[PDB]
């Protein structure tokens, strides 16, 4: 069963993997360990549009891609004909 | 004043031709290598179809790639409308100008002006950096921007500059998706220039008419089933003013061009404006 | 295995001062895991890690089966191009070598040298 | 239509041919008839009509409406919201959220059930709750026509992609599901191409769509969505990961080589390195930038092993003195980051495999301690510091996780993750045996 | 200026 | 096929409904009173 499971591809899992190494240092304070301390007890200390239309637009050009090629799918020009 | 919610200017319909351009050129922004002139106002409702969705998009983009102007009527009813739209999504997509003319009179509301600011008779698009309204007389009802539109047009086109790659004077197209009313006299007035050569869209209008086309009784028969409503209630005395109008345009068929709904190919319209210039 | 080694030793005894035996200690805890030789059983009667013991012994069975899967992964690829690519350097190699075996080849290699100076 | 028309008794009101040509699914005729004349259209009109159309699931005649001008904003008024959501509603389909709700609740899901039952019994983003009204109904078409109206594009479709994977998994009827996995599947490649385009076309506002946290479309970004959802698919793309990327070097420039930081590292002071006045602005960049956090904390974890191994095997007897404190103080702060990490989400660091690693670790720390303060009895201490000795010893099997940043070893270590499972269950029935 | 240039427009 | 196997599956859980998740069943089970669970008067 490590042979039948190491045959299917695992590089895309890693790829969704990695993401949390990431994320976890950047909400961490970007300090060592050893002086994170003085950070986690600064931390505690406390608890006690255009944008928008530029995806449109972008969005826009994404409809018209998806519609050409199917409209340019026809290896027949049957409406010049017709 | 300015316009925020922008500039309009309020001149004379007699008003000099070149004053205009001379104050457009000498601070506001560089000399235009193209200017592209749109036909519009003929019906207030103006119908976003498969073959419009395409043709005045690209149009923008090239206008532009080349710098060009785009001259409307500069209200939010019609075709203006999405020529503006189009128009602001390429800025927030090197500079693109769009200049926009209508009556003073027309206008419902004005205000004098530091900027005067209005915030919604005829209301006006916001999309169009610039607002000529032409006040030949007060509150007068018939439109007369077309008359000023025609001598800035005439004027632009013998105005002569060296930058570019076109002999002499810098080109001008007219665009003619717009059916009847303003939009005939204004291609009639335009083809009697030499220099314009206008272009007609694939739409559904007179323009379609003047498609097709290319005496009285060979054209009769068109325009009856594209504008039944308009022909009906037009009185004989404007019907044979329309039908005698077409004999001029079609008189010169080789300045104007047709853009053909059938071709799927991209770029049409820069092909039709190519072949017209 | 080192840090179990070091948790072997840990078992054995207590307390450690001799700076020349502790290089050496340490060394024989993976001689202990080589050749299978232990003294847990003594150590248990020396005096929960009985289980840990086990869970060690799980937990490293993973490791050797590591290399038989990826192994499987990395040969089913094929190789047949990668060996064609590399008998370039082969004939390479033997071209700007002197077509003379190696132990006279020492003549060659200084008649080369002579022309340089 | 024909024998209407011609008698011409209603042939002034175009609405009944509408009406009529509507309850007929014929878009072509009634667009050539009705629509192209040049007729008055004061958005008030079609309303009526558009209420219908809705209803009866006339996808082609609401996108009709549309081109030809209908302000869906001005129409979507909260008065027909809740009739829509109360009488529009299968009561299938309601059968199902509960189910779903009680059995898979989620993050999400919880927000689209308090949105729903909002609209049972009486900013606005109107247009979000209609396409949401029409997805939950694995209604294909008439999703994708709302969904170009949308506002938020990729995050729409991937919160719509992530509600019907929730609504598939339910069981209570096997067709519904699997319209609804099918659709799923289609709005995840729309998220996918779309921001692949949006990407291509710029960099730094893909990165700032990316990042974008919504105004409560779910009290999250696309990136969380995706996450959320296992959209493996999006978060594996050339895009997403050079953004990420883009953030794992922080300040630090790319394409550096690591031979060159790691001598700049281990050599303080050193100037020739390229990242993208003062020159304490540089080392302030330098040491902010989480790669470099991440070496210096397994330098760090590497010492401390150190410590922990000649503390635990060498002089440890009695009181624990200097050695003891100061290396009970670097467990200790290991035992605050796990709970740093269970006060982000708790849940989420019981899901994590390394998490329990941890937390078992610093519990056998802690039992460890425990039988060497008291010191009721000397035999005590020695029986005891074995528990010592197999918090030493577990450690460092966590250790052994930071080899997949390297990515040349972590599709490896990742495989043994999903192995481990395969290999207990398959040594624990041979120890039966 | 630009003030005096603009009355200049409207005659 | 997807019939076919969700067919057995409505006899193998027989009047429990599905989708209930192995845990509650079992510990209702191992705690033979229990009420709070779902299936498809006395
Ligand atoms: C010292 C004890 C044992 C050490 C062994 C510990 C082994 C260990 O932890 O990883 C080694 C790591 C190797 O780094 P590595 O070069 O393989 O990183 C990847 C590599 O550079 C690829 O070429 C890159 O492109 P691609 O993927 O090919 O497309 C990829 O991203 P990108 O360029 O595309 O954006 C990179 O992720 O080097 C460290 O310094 C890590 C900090 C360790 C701290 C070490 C402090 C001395
Ligand atoms: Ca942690």
């Amino acid at each position: 069963y490590t042979v039948g499971i190491v045959q299917e591809n695992n590089d895309q899992v890693w790829k969704f993997q990695r993401y949390f190494l990431v994320q976890e240092y950047c909400n961490r304070l970007n300090i060592p360990f050893p002086f994170v301390v003085f950070a986690y007890f600064y931390m505690v200390v406390k608890k006690c549009n255009e944008t928008l239309a530029w995806e449109g637009v972008m969005k826009e050009n994404y409809l018209v891609k998806i519609n050409t090629k199917a409209n340019d799918n026809s290896e027949e020009m049957r409406h010049r004909f017709r | 004043g300015d316009i925020q919610f922008g500039k309009y200017l309020r001149l004379s319909c007699d008003t000099d031709s070149e004053t205009l351009y001379e104050l457009l050129t000498q601070h506001w922004h560089l000399k235009t290598p193209n200017l592209v002139i749109s036909v519009t106002g003929g019906a207030k409702n103006f119908a976003l179809k498969p073959r419009m969705r395409k043709i005045f998009s690209r149009l923008i983009y090239i206008a532009q790639s080349k710098g060009a102007w785009i001259l409307t009527g500069g209200t939010h009813y019609g075709l203006m409308k999405y020529i503006g739209e189009v128009v602001r999504d390429n800025t927030i997509s090197e500079n693109i100008v769009a200049i926009g003319i209508a009556a003073w009179g027309m206008v419902s509301n004005r205000d004098t002006l530091f900027s005067a600011q209005y915030i919604m008779l005829y209301i006006l698009d916001n999309n169009h950096t610039h607002l000529l309204l032409v006040d030949n007389g007060c509150h007068g009802h018939p439109t007369v921007e077309a008359k000023l539109r025609n001598q800035l047009e005439k004027y632009i086109s013998e105005r002569t500059s060296q930058d570019s790659n076109y002999g002499g004077k810098i080109p001008i197209v007219c665009f003619a998706q717009g059916g009847g009313r303003e939009t005939l006299k204004a291609i009639n007035t335009s083809v009697k220039s030499k220099i314009p050569c206008v272009v007609v869209e694939g739409s559904g209008q007179i323009a379609d008419v003047i498609a097709s086309l290319v005496t009285s009784s060979m054209v009769k028969e068109k325009l009856v089933r594209f504008l039944p409503r308009t022909v009906s209630r037009l009185p004989e005395e404007e019907i044979e003013s329309w039908i005698k109008w077409l004999k001029e345009i079609l008189e010169s068929s080789h300045l104007l061009t047709v853009i053909k709904m059938e071709e799927a190919g991209d770029e049409i319209v820069s092909n039709a404006i190519s072949y017209a210039l | 295995m080192v840090a179990f080694g070091v948790a072997r030793q840990g078992i054995l005894r207590q307390n450690e001062q001799r700076w020349r035996w502790i290089f050496r200690s340490v060394i024989y805890e993976p001689y202990l895991a080589m050749f299978g030789q232990v003294p847990s059983d003594v150590d248990s009667t020396t005096y929960l890690v009985c289980i840990y013991m086990l869970s060690t012994n799980i937990l490293l069975v993973n490791l050797l089966v590591a290399m038989f899967g990826y192994t499987v992964g990395i040969v089913q690829e094929n190789n047949d191009q990668v060996w064609k690519f590399q008998r370039y350097f082969l004939v390479q190699e033997y071209c700007n070598r002197l077509n003379i075996p190696f132990p006279f080849v020492v003549f060659a290699y200084f008649y080369m040298v002579v022309k340089k100076c | 239509y024909k024998a209407f028309s011609t008698n011409e008794q209603d042939k002034d009101n175009w609405n009944g041919q509408l009406k009529l040509l509507l309850e007929w699914n014929q878009l072509d005729l009634a667009s050539d008839e009705i629509f192209t004349n040049d007729r008055r259209w004061e958005s008030a009109d079609l309303q009526e009509v558009m209420f219908t159309a809705l209803i009866k699931d006339r996808p082609k005649f609401v996108r009709l409406f549309l081109e030809n001008g209908l302000n869906l904003q001005k129409f979507l008024t909260n008065e027909v919201l809740t009739e829509l959501f109360s009488t529009h509603f299968s009561t299938l389909v309601y059968r199902n959220l509960q189910i779903a709700k009680n059995s898979y609740n989620d993050a999400l899901l919880t927000f689209v059930w308090k949105l729903v039952a909002n609209f049972r019994r009486s900013t606005r983003h109107p247009l979000q709750a209609l396409f949401i009204w029409a997805i939950l109904q694995n209604k294909k078409e008439l999703s994708k026509v709302i969904w170009e109206q949308t506002k938020g594009c990729t995050l729409a479709a991937l919160g719509a992609s992530k509600l019907l994977k929730t609504l598939a998994k339910v069981k209570n009827d096997i067709n519904a599901a699997g319209e609804s996995e099918e659709l799923a599947n289609e709005y995840e490649t729309r998220a996918v191409e779309l921001f692949t385009e949006c990407y291509s076309n710029d960099e730094d506002l893909a990165e700032q769509l990316l990042v974008y946290s919504c105004e409560a479309w779910g009290g999250s970004n696309c990136l969380e969505l995706a996450v959320e959802a296992t959209d493996q698919h999006f978060i594996a793309q050339p895009g997403v990961q050079n953004f990420l990327s883009k953030q794992w070097y922080g300040e630090i420039s790319r394409d550096t080589k690591n031979w060159k930081i790691i001598l700049c590292l281990f050599i303080i002071p050193l100037v020739g390195c390229g990242l993208v006045k003062k020159l304490l602005w540089y080392y302030v960049a330098f040491f902010t930038s989480p790669f470099v956090v991440f070496s210096w904390n397994v330098v760090f974890y590497i010492a401390f092993l150190l410590l922990f191994a000649y503390v635990l095997l060498m002089d440890f007897h009695s009181v624990p003195h200097t050695p003891e404190l100061i290396l009970y103080a670097l467990v200790f702060v290991l035992f605050c980051d796990e709970v740093r990490q269970w006060y982000m989400n708790g849940v989420n660091y019981f899901t994590d495999l390394w998490n329990v690693m941890d937390t078992l670790g610093l519990f056998y720390f802690i039992a460890g301690i425990v039988f060497r303060l008291h010191s009721s009895n000397k035999s005590s201490l020695y029986s005891g510091r074995v528990i010592f000795c197999l918090d030493y010893i577990i450690f460092t099997l966590r250790l052994i996780h930071i080899f997949t940043v390297s990515r040349n070893l972590g599709p490896k270590i990742i495989m043994l993750q999903r192995m481990l499972i395969d290999v207990f269950f398959f040594l624990f029935l041979f120890a039966v045996w | 200026d630009l003030v005096n240039f603009i009355q200049a427009n409207f005659k």
